[PDB]
This record gives structure tokens, sequence and C-alpha cells, in this order.
RNA sequence: ACGGGGCUAAACCAUGCACCGAAGCUGCGGCAGCGACGCUUAUGCGUUGUUGGGUAGGGGAGCGUUCUGUAAGCCUGCGAAGGUGUGCUGUGAGGCAUGCUGGAGGUAUCAGAAGUGCGAAUGCUGACAUAAGUAACGAUAAAGCGGGUGAAAAGCCCGCU
RNA sequence: CCCCGGCGAGGGGAGUGAAAAAGAACCUGAAACCGUGUACGUACAAGCAGUGGGAGCACGCUUAGGCGUGUGACUGCGUAC
């Protein structure tokens, strides 16, 4: 959790806006180099 | 799609070479008040080639 | 002892930047890209000193080679027959006079073609 | 003492007409590409433009040695895709002879600004007419 | 530094540097690296290179004329005004007063002279001998401190 | 004689009231009144009233005629601007800036 | 599938003499390292030989910053520190002088002590850019006109639809 | 106190003060960043944007000339850390 955030105080948990397997628009076809 | 470099300054002031306004050139008299008002508008004190169109 | 980097980082920012003048965009404003460009232009700077001797003695030869040729001969006959008379002229002086004074040159081309006869 | 150079707005150029008649093309074509520059005069500067006016006369009539009229082949792209176009020797003085000794002389001239400019002193016709008789050329036998 | 020991933010994925602690000293009102503790400064003096110090000051003092010798160097009353006219009799305005055993009259006239340190002769040290411009010693004063450098 | 006249922390961008200060720079101001008064920008209603008060000023504290004035000078220079907070999808917040401007309007008969 | 133009030699083989060509060598001027011999040194100068690309790394010598002593000294309202130009100077880090701004501090020399030098760490904090006057202005239930107020009315008030 | 403005915001005078570019968004007031004015360059021209050479123009000097400053047509070499 990110407890003391100054240009974010209202938001804890940040990782499903930018990391790319964390966002609701996530398939797991892009995880094809399998 | 984002750019990969920053734009410059230069090739800001040269997209908005376009971007400058124009002035009205055309302001006529009315011809009985002498007042200046854009071509086919009436004027302010409600004068339209030399009549009282608006009574206000 | 609490030592503050200000005065002494900003005149050595301003150095830089000095010697950065005349450069285009952030090359002349920004001092992570101007000191980068002033350690480039002192890398240019020492290699056209040697380039500098190359490019003038090129300019000398082929002058030199042009004037020879008005008078009936190539540039390699008029070495030649220079060292077999003894002339030690260099090519920045004999360059010279190709330009200013063309009678003076017509006399060594006339001392090369005894030389080597 | 500083080296002379040569100032673009007091040199000195001339006039002359140069006849192409069974002469070899390239041969032809270097010593044109001397005088365009300026190789032959003592004042010869690398950035200043101190050659001559040349006319060249009867382009349509100029040499080539072994098979290379039926076996030189000019290529050209036109930027549209499968878009490669050839011409050979004969068919380039069929259809449009000046181009010979231009394209000739353009591939022996420096690349750049200054090199464009002294191929504009460079005037070549198909025939044995000019008339630059204005400027009075010099026949240079070469 | 105060503060806790809660990890910024998470260890992957918000695209951003690590971080472990807030009290880091690459951050702003972090710790200091190498913070500095209450420290003891003082050095060691062999004894015989303590004494061997001495006696090449006091040689330099007598070689530089910057030595005085005298009978008595008393004062009447405990005023400033007597010793303020006696060494301006003897042209001394910085000096050292060395004496036998120290005078009361002459502690208190001397403690508004800024220029002016009286000691006795146990209480010399070597800094004192070369800061001052003059220095006077009384004749018990002089024999006292060659028993104490041997 | 100069005579100057100033608006500062106007409230707009300096970007859009440049767009009407290039309209009037060199003209008579009479001439000047004219061009601002049908041009439709609310950047045109800020310039007018800092060409006013110039004038204005130039009569009263300078004693100048108004047919002799021309606009001699004028420029737009950015202010402080306001930071607000507008909220974003997804629990992001992205920073407004509302940027002011300081106008400047400078009249001379010379 | 000559770098290009072009070439019947401007190709290939053999012989020969010229010339071009590097930071190589030579010439002229300057600096430094290590040896050797000396106008004699007191540890510096003179003559001579030779050397001087450099990462990891080892050795040597310095510049500058804050603080303490020297300093109850020295500089300074006839203008300190700081900021911004210009000129001169050293092999370099640098130094010195001065115009303008600023309005009260600064500090030689020789020593002493270090929170002692920043472009990088998806560094930390603040300020300001870029995309860009671009996307968007939050339910497609919907507005039109007359009058009022006001500096200003598509949005407020009143009325009728 | 006077003037423009909406009995605004903001400004121009006047006055106080050693100083108001010390005016309350207040000592000093750097840099990034954004403008206005002036000199020169730039609309046939291809690339780490410099460096070596170099014409022309403008402003200073000072001379029986060719130096200083700014700009940099054209040209050799040159793929940031
Ligand atoms: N327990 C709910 C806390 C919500 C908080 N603002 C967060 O973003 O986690
Ligand atoms: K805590
Ligand atoms: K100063
Ligand atoms: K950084
Ligand atoms: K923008
Ligand atoms: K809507
Ligand atoms: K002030
Ligand atoms: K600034
Ligand atoms: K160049
Ligand atoms: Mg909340
Ligand atoms: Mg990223
Ligand atoms: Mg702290
Ligand atoms: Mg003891
Ligand atoms: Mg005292
Ligand atoms: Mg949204
Ligand atoms: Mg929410
Ligand atoms: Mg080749
Ligand atoms: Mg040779
Ligand atoms: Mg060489
Ligand atoms: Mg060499
Ligand atoms: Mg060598
Ligand atoms: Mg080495
Ligand atoms: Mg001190
Ligand atoms: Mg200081
Ligand atoms: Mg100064
Ligand atoms: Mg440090
Ligand atoms: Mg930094
Ligand atoms: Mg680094
Ligand atoms: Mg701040
Ligand atoms: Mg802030
Ligand atoms: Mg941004
Ligand atoms: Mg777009
Ligand atoms: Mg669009
Ligand atoms: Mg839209
Ligand atoms: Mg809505
Ligand atoms: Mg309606
Ligand atoms: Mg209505
Ligand atoms: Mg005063
Ligand atoms: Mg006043
Ligand atoms: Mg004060
Ligand atoms: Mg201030
Ligand atoms: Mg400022
Ligand atoms: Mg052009
Ligand atoms: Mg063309």
């Amino acid at each position: 959790m990110e407890n003391n955030s100054r240009t974010m105080p209202h938001i804890r948990r940040t990782t499903h806006i930018m990391k790319f397997a964390h966002r609701n628009s996530f398939d797991f076809h892009f995880f094809n180099a399998r | 799609a984002v750019q990969q470099n920053k734009p410059t300054r230069s090739k800001r002031g040269m997209r908005r070479s376009h971007d400058a306004l124009t002035a009205v050139t055309s302001l006529s008299v009315d011809k009985t008040s002498g007042e200046k008002h854009l071509r086919h508008h009436i004027t302010a004190d409600g004068y339209y080639r030399g009549r009282k169109v608006i009574a206000k | 002892a609490r030592v503050k980097r200000g005065v002494i980082a900003r005149a050595r920012h301003k150095k830089i930047l000095k010697q950065a003048k005349g450069y285009y965009g952030a090359r002349s404003r920004v001092y992570r890209v101007a000191f980068q460009a002033v350690i480039k232009a002192g890398q240019y700077a020492y290699r056209d000193r040697r380039q500098r001797k190359r490019q003038f003695r090129q300019l000398w030869i082929a002058r030199i080679n042009a004037a020879a040729r008005q008078n009936g001969i190539s540039y390699s006959k008029f070495i030649n027959g220079l060292k077999k008379a003894s002339v030690e002229i260099d090519r920045k002086i004999l360059a010279d006079i190709a330009v200013f004074d063309k009678v003076a040159f017509t006399a060594l081309v006339e001392k090369a073609k005894a030389a080597l006869a | 003492m500083k080296t002379f150079t040569a100032k673009p707005e007091t040199v000195k150029r001339d006039w002359y007409v140069v006849d192409a008649t069974g002469k070899t093309l390239g041969r032809l074509a270097t010593e044109l590409a001397r005088r365009l520059r300026g190789k032959h005069k003592a004042e010869y500067t690398p950035h200043v433009d101190t050659g001559d006016y040349i006319i060249v006369l009867n382009a349509d009539k100029v040499a080539v040695t072994g098979n290379k009229r039926t076996d030189k082949v000019y290529y050209h792209h036109t930027g549209h895709i499968g878009g490669i176009k050839q011409a050979t020797f004969e068919e380039m003085i069929a259809r449009r002879p000046e181009r010979v000794i231009e394209i000739a002389v353009k591939g022996m001239l420096p690349k750049g600004p200054l090199g464009r400019a002294m191929f504009r002193k460079l005037k070549v016709y198909a025939g044995n007419e000019h008339n630059h008789a204005a400027q009075q050329p010099q026949v240079l036998d070469i | 530094v105060t503060g806790s020991g809660k990890k910024p933010w998470r260890q992957k994925g918000t695209g951003r540097a690590r971080s472990g602690s807030i009290k880091s000293p690459i951050w702003r009102s972090g710790g200091v690296t190498f913070a500095a503790r209450p420290q003891d400064h003082s050095q060691k003096v062999n004894k015989k290179m303590y004494r061997g110090a001495l006696k090449s000051i006091l040689s330099e003092l007598v070689r530089q004329d910057r030595l005085i010798v005298v009978e008595k160097f008393s004062v009447e009353a405990p005023k400033t005004k007597l010793l303020a006219q006696k060494l301006k009799d003897m042209a001394l305005e910085d000096v050292l007063i060395i004496t036998g055993e120290l005078d009361e009259n002459l502690f208190l006239a001397a403690r508004n002279l800024h220029k002016v340190d009286v000691r006795d002769a146990t209480g010399i040290d070597p800094v004192s001998l070369i800061a001052f411009d003059k220095v006077v010693m009384t004749a018990d004063a002089v024999k006292q401190v060659e028993e104490m450098l041997a | 004689m100069e005579t100057i006249a100033k608006h500062r922390h106007a409230r707009s961008s300096a970007q859009k009231v440049r767009l009407v200060a290039d309209l009037i720079r060199g003209k008579k101001v009479s001439q000047a009144l004219d061009i601002l008064t049908y041009t439709n920008k609310k950047a045109a209603v800020l310039v007018k009233k800092v060409l006013e008060s110039a004038i204005a000023n130039a009569e009263h504290n300078d004693g100048a005629d108004i047919d002799d004035l021309k606009v001699t000078k004028i420029f737009v220079d950015e202010g402080p601007s306001m930071k607000r907070i507008m909220p974003r999808a997804k629990g992001r917040a992205d920073r407004i800036l509302k940027r002011t401007s300081h106008i400047t309007v400078v009249v001379s008969d010379r």
C-alpha cells in the first residue's frame, strides 16, 4: 500500500492503472511467449 | 500513440503560422447617422441603410 | 563543518554555457546538452589542427598544377625540375606567386624545363 | 600571410563553344567538368565557382566505343513501386540527345549546392546552332 | 529520524524507482549517511616532547629579544589604571606576565586589559608564549622554570 | 511622451491574448479601438479596457491629445498559474493549470 | 556483383622514371619525466642522452569550498557578501582587476579540521516545459419568444407556449 | 486627494521614504521556461547541427590599412553521452 502519497492522497493501490497485467482489459493471449 | 522526442519551440512556432487573426477591413458609415457598423448589419443605434429600422 | 554547493556549482555551470554560445536549441541553454557539445567541439578542433595543414597543401598543389599547365608542364614534372635545379621554394610560396606575379612564375617554369633538358 | 581566396563578386568567367562531333563521350566530359569547376585557373577556390560557360554543339553526334551503342543502359526510378525504367544509348540519342552529355557531366561534378550551380553554366544543343552570339563564345578546340 | 519503517510503495509494478524507507539519505528529510557523534579530539604528547618544545620556544624568546627578566613585578593597589601606567613606562602593550607566585593586586588589575595575561610559572603553556609579543618574567619565576624543565 | 497602462493577473492564457494584441500593434488609437470593437474574442474585451485606460492616462496625467496617439508597444506576459485538481477515470488525478496574463499597452504621440 | 560518372584503356602482363599520400620521419618554437656530467649546488641551476597512447589498477603533485587560530589585526556605506557583463592571466582545477545591480558584511599569510566538488542511480523535493489551444465539458427528456434587472443575459426573475 | 474601470479587479499620477523596480503576491531576486525590440541569416534544400576554411552585410574603432564585435552564403571532415 502507498500510505502517504501527496500527489494522489485518495488512492493507496494504483497498480491497476499502469501495470499491463493488472488492467481490466488485459488478456492472457498477450502472454504467448510460452 | 505519443511522441518519441520533444518538439522544439521552432516547430511549435511554425505550426502557429496560420493561427493569426484577420482584422475586419470593412466598416461602413451609415448615410444619415454617420455611425460605423458592419456591412449588411444594423447600427448600434438601430439604423440600417438610412432609416430607423428598430425602435430600440 | 557543513559546505553548501550553491556558489561553486553555479560558477562551474556558467563557464560551460559561455563556451556554448551560438549553438542551436538546448545546446546553448541546457547544461546537460551544452557540456556534451563543448567536449565534441574540442575534439573536432584538435583533429582539425592536423587537417588544416593537409587541406592547405592540397589547395597549393591544385593551384600550382593549374598555373604550370598554362606554361606547358604538369605538376609532377615541375616539382622534379625544381629539385634538379636546386630550388627550395615551398608550395605555399609557389602557389602565391602563381596568383599575384604571373611572369615570375613563368621564370620558375623555364628554370625547371632547363634542368630536365 | 593568409592564402588567397577568390571572391565570387570579382571572378571573371568567359564563354566557350565546343563541337561534340565524333568525340568520345567520357573523354569529352572530363574536360568539360574541369572548366565548369575552374580547375584550369590559378585562382581556383574549392568553395567558389571560378569556372567558365561552355556551349556544346552537336550532342547527337557524340561517339562511344565497343558495343556501348546498344549495351549501355540508363536507369531511373519514378518513386512508384515497381517503377524501374531503362533506356539504351541508342534510344537516348533518338529521343532526347542532350541528356546524354548532361548526365555524363553531372556525375563528374561535385554534389551539393555549388555543383548544381556549376552545372548551370553548361549549354548543350543537339544541332549546329546556338543563339548565344551576343556573349561572343570563343572556339575551344578540345 | 522520526518516522515509520513502512515501505512507501510496493516493489514492482507502479513504474517508478524502488523505495524501502522514507528515512533514506537519498530523500529529502532523510537521514545523514555518516551522521556524526560527540568525539574527543585530544592528542597525546610525550613528556619529553612537551618539555623539549618549551625549551625551543624559550630559547627563541631570548634570541628574538622577546624575553624580559625583572626583579619585581607588582602593583600597589588592585587598580587597572596603575598597571596601564606601569606598562606605558616600559613601552609594553601586548605582554604576558609570568611571576613566582601570583599577587592578588596584580591579578585583579590585569583582568580588564585584553592584551595583558598574568600567569604564574606553573600555568605556562606553549601557545601563549608565542601568541604574546613580549614575555616578562620575574627573577623568581625564571628559576622555577628551570626546575620544571630539569 | 510614452504612457503605460497594465492589467496584471488577467484571467486568460497569454497565447489567447497575444492573438488580439498583434491586431493593433503600431496602429493609431482611433483605428485600434474600432478593430477591438468588431473582434469576437473575450481577449478583445480585456485589451480594449487597457487601451482605453492608457488613452485616459495620457490626456490626464500627461496632457497629450487623443488624435495623436499610437500603440507603439504592446505585449502580454505570463502570470502565476492556479493549480486545480481534476478527477479522471479509475482513481487518476490530473492537475489543471488556470493560466493568467499581464497585459501591457503603451501609447505615445512620438 | 567497378563506390559513382564513365573507360577499349582510365583493363591485364613486363620494365623504368616522376609525383601524390599519415598525428611515421625531418625542420622551427615550447613544456614535462628519468638517467649521466658539470658554471657549483644547499638542492636549485647549466650541458647532454633518452622518454612522454592508455581501461582496470598502483605511485606522485596540486586547485577550490565551509569552519578554527593568527585576527580587539586587515578591507569595507567614498559601498562587503551575493547576482550579471567585460578585460587580463596560468599546463589544468583556477586566479586578478573592473562597469552595472545589491545594501552589510568580508577576510590576506601560514597552519588546523572536514556534512569538501554531481549529469546519470526507472535517485529525492520544488519550479517549469512538451503533446496542444488538441481530447473533453458526465446520460439524445428539448426547447422558442416577449418583458424586467444589470456594465454585460442562451442559462437569473416574471409571463405565454 | 485626482483620473480610467462595473460605487470592480487592475493600473496611471500625486504623496511618504535614503530607496516604492522596498507597495503589503513586499530584502537580495540565479536557472529552466515565455515574450517585445534591433542587427545579420533563411522559401532548389537532405542527416549528432559542430569543427577547419570563408564571401557578404551591420555596428564600433582608426586611419594614408585593416583591426574588434555580431551574423554565417558556400565548402573539407564529422553516426550524442
Ligand atoms: N478501506 C478503504 C480505504 C480506501 C482508501 N481511500 C484506498 O484507496 O484504499
Ligand atoms: K512513526
Ligand atoms: K558586486
Ligand atoms: K536525475
Ligand atoms: K500548449
Ligand atoms: K450531456
Ligand atoms: K530593494
Ligand atoms: K530570469
Ligand atoms: K560546415
Ligand atoms: Mg479520500
Ligand atoms: Mg515506464
Ligand atoms: Mg533532517
Ligand atoms: Mg600527564
Ligand atoms: Mg578582558
Ligand atoms: Mg472521466
Ligand atoms: Mg472512484
Ligand atoms: Mg573506386
Ligand atoms: Mg614527394
Ligand atoms: Mg603530415
Ligand atoms: Mg605527421
Ligand atoms: Mg612524432
Ligand atoms: Mg600517459
Ligand atoms: Mg577565520
Ligand atoms: Mg565568501
Ligand atoms: Mg563585478
Ligand atoms: Mg557531500
Ligand atoms: Mg543538478
Ligand atoms: Mg557519471
Ligand atoms: Mg515552491
Ligand atoms: Mg510550491
Ligand atoms: Mg505535464
Ligand atoms: Mg494532434
Ligand atoms: Mg480533431
Ligand atoms: Mg470535440
Ligand atoms: Mg451536462
Ligand atoms: Mg430560447
Ligand atoms: Mg430572453
Ligand atoms: Mg541616499
Ligand atoms: Mg514617490
Ligand atoms: Mg536591510
Ligand atoms: Mg524582491
Ligand atoms: Mg527577473
Ligand atoms: Mg535560396
Ligand atoms: Mg531542381
